[PDB]
């Protein structure tokens, strides 16, 4: 296919205000990108006689970045790309009371964040600079979209730019969570709860955003709202896409367990999270030797998943069975601490004291975990007639 | 790795990959007569404590 | 002992 | 004036082990860095000097520009520079501890290799993060008090806090009353004139003029206080 050809298309697609053929023709997904004709070093001069402004400059932009990436200079696609996001934000803005161009957005946008990945990887072999350098001005590119689309307050529902919001925002997440900076999905967690289309949005992006958030709650110690945001990310994601619904369970499988909740067998055999099995097998049985065993055994993939620290405070539920089971052998309310040196000796921890018993038991009351006091000068954990030990989901 | 992109944008409840009673809280009862119980009594008794 | 309340 | 430098960091080394003055020791000492800088001087002798910055800084308590070291340093091992890697590993889990950065914690974690892990100073750094998670206050103290090298200095800053969330969590359970001297010693403590000390500004009913325990029945409401 002739330049020609493609350009009086864009010119069609552009004038027409159909956001799908225009955003196909400007998107890696389309084929166009691997044609040997399309792919030109200074194509400028046509799309300058052929498209207004800032259209000329974006779509110049993009044959020049489909030829780099065909001769893989990503730095210089990354340039053309930002320039193309830049462009196009101009046009948008442009654009009043109307988004017929608001797929485009999309891939334009879903671009920039691949490259700026394959820029920064380049400049890791190069060795010039860090990891992350690009992801930043990613970032600030996506965000300046965010503001450009939740600034369309005027418009009316129908056509406003607020469709484009949560799109742009999951993107940011993904280089909030690339970069490991997690502060920053602050404002845009309560930017979405502001607008009034929080659940008007794509099934997609709403699966992508709540998982997301519940990710970000879980690492903030919010268990309730990160199991309300993860069970309903992988309630509703794609049976398609299985990775999606596996990385979700990852996350998704230590807020459950903390809660009272064990998976069973069958969901981490058929989803392949078999490493969690021996370690579930732990906490609803009480057994320390056998969680110690599995953590470790298993360390390299939660220390890969970033959640062996919360996976680590499985241990007060482990603490927890295991003197309820101490407590149901026993079948007395007035319980010697030293039953449960015994069983925590059983377990093989490490120079244990009756001091580190009433320790944990102290904590455990504290917690809510146990309904009960310890006299010290008997040294006996005096429990509750009704509700010893309650449920874990009151808790 | 990273998450991945939905391939299609909205796709209702057909797609929803259901899975049922995967979540087990049955665990939490008064169950004491299993392996693990039956070794911990039997470490408890070498001790005292009937 | 008394128990707890 | 590189190679110099180092007699005049051994002149100020000896400065703060005899004088004790924080104040002359950190002006030069902050003068000699702002000189690196300038020369881009990014060798071990750098490493070597950003150490003795935050091991002056932390003896006198002053946790900012310790923190400032260590991100420093830590910018300065990522480029395999030799020096003391475990210490100052160490450190920055017991300053994420202090800082409660729980996000920072894992990210550390997870870049540790064995032969860290292999160090006494991370070791213990490990396990005090661990009964600082835990709220195994008992392991938390032990660990407190036989802390080695300068790995004491960070966890004498939140040692205060952690003694009050285990007095909160003693006071709920220990009924009906809790021992002081068992309060002493569980909590680490020299002496019986500093956990008095520390606990009388809280409030708490006593049980008798005598005040050998702490009455926890009437001393609940006070629980929120502190």
């Amino acid at each position: 296919i002739t330049i020609n050809q493609y350009l009086q298309q864009v010119y069609e697609a552009i004038d027409s205000r159909d956001g799908a053929s225009c955003a196909e023709l400007v998107s890696f997904k389309h084929p166009h990108v691997a044609n040997p004709r399309l792919q030109m070093a200074s194509p400028e001069e046509k799309c300058q006689q052929v498209l207004e402004p800032p259209y000329d400059e974006m779509f110049a932009a993009h044959l020049r970045c489909t030829y780099a990436v065909g001769n893989h200079d990503f730095i210089e696609a990354y340039k053309c790309q930002t320039v193309i996001v830049q462009s196009f934000l101009r046009a948008f803005q442009a654009h009043k009371e109307e988004n017929w161009a608001l797929p485009v957005m999309y891939a334009v946008a879903l671009d920039l964040r691949v490259f700026a990945n394959n820029a920064d990887q380049q400049l890791v072999k190069k060795g010039k600079s860090k990891v992350g350098d690009m992801l930043e001005k990613a970032a600030e590119l996506l965000m300046s979209c965010f503001r450009v689309c939740a600034s369309d307050t005027r418009a009316g529902i129908e056509d406003s730019k607020k469709w484009g919001m949560l799109f742009l925002v999951n993107q940011l997440f993904k280089i909030y969570f690339k970069i490991n900076k997690l502060h920053l999905c602050k404002p845009l967690i309560r930017a979405i709860d502001s607008s009034n289309l929080k659940d008007d949005y794509s099934t997609a992006q709403r699966v992508t955003y709540k998982y997301y958030v519940g990710r970000k709650a879980m690492f903030d110690s919010d268990f309730k709202q990160a199991e309300e945001y993860l069970s309903f990310a992988f309630e509703h994601c794609h049976r398609s896409s299985q990775k999606n619904k596996r990385m979700i369970l990852i996350y998704l499988l230590p807020v459950k367990m903390l809660l009272g909740h064990m998976p069973t067998v069958e969901l981490l055999k058929k989803y392949h999270l078999m490493q969690f099995a021996e370690v579930t097998r732990a906490v609803s049985e009480g057994n320390l030797l056998l969680l110690h065993e599995a953590l470790a055994k298993h360390e390299a993939f939660f220390i890969r998943c970033g959640i062996f620290l919360i996976l680590e405070k499985l241990k007060i539920i482990t603490y927890r069975n295991l003197f309820k089971k101490v407590y149901l052998l026993l079948k007395t309310h007035q319980l010697s601490l030293d039953a449960f040196l015994v069983a925590l000796k059983f377990m093989q921890v490490e120079d244990v004291d009756i001091d580190e018993v009433q320790c944990i038991l102290a904590n455990l009351i504290y917690m809510g975990h146990v309904k009960g006091y310890i006299s010290h000068q008997h040294q006996k954990l005096v429990v509750s007639k009704q509700n010893p030990f309650p449920p874990l989901s009151t808790v | 790795d990273e998450f991945e992109e939905f391939p299609a944008e909205d796709w209702a409840g057909l797609d929803e990959d259901e899975d049922a009673h995967v979540w087990e809280d049955n665990w939490d009862d008064d169950n004491v007569e299993d392996d693990f119980s039956n070794q911990l009594r039997a470490e408890l008794e070498k001790h005292g404590y009937k | 002992l008394l128990d707890y309340e | 004036p590189v190679a110099v430098l180092k007699k005049s960091l051994c002149m100020v080394k000896c400065h703060w082990k005899e004088k004790q003055d924080y104040a002359f020791a950190c002006e030069q000492m902050k003068s000699i860095r702002q000189d690196l800088t300038v020369q881009g001087i990014r060798t071990e002798f750098t490493v070597e000097v950003y150490e003795t910055h935050a091991r002056i800084a932390l003896e006198k308590g002053d946790h900012e520009e310790f923190n400032q070291c260590q991100t420093q340093l830590k910018s300065l091992y990522a480029e395999n520079l030799p020096g003391n890697v475990g210490e100052f590993t160490a450190y920055r889990i017991l300053y994420y501890i202090f800082t409660k950065n729980s996000g920072d914690i894992t990210t550390e974690l997870a870049y540790l290799t064995r032969e860290l892990k292999a160090d006494p100073c991370v070791a213990h750094a490990l396990a005090l993060r661990t009964a600082w998670a835990l709220g195994n206050y008992h392991r938390f103290f032990r660990l407190y008090c036989h802390a080695p090298c300068m790995s004491g200095y960070l966890v004498d800053k939140f040692a205060d806090r952690e003694r009050k969330v285990a007095l909160k969590a003693m006071i709920k359970t220990f009924r009906p009353a809790l021992p002081v001297s068992y309060l002493q010693a569980e909590l680490a403590f020299e002496g019986e004139a500093a956990c008095r000390a520390f606990l009388e500004p809280l409030g708490l009913a006593y049980t008798g003029p005598d005040n050998s325990s702490i009455d926890c029945r009437l001393s609940l409401a006070q629980l929120s206080a502190f």
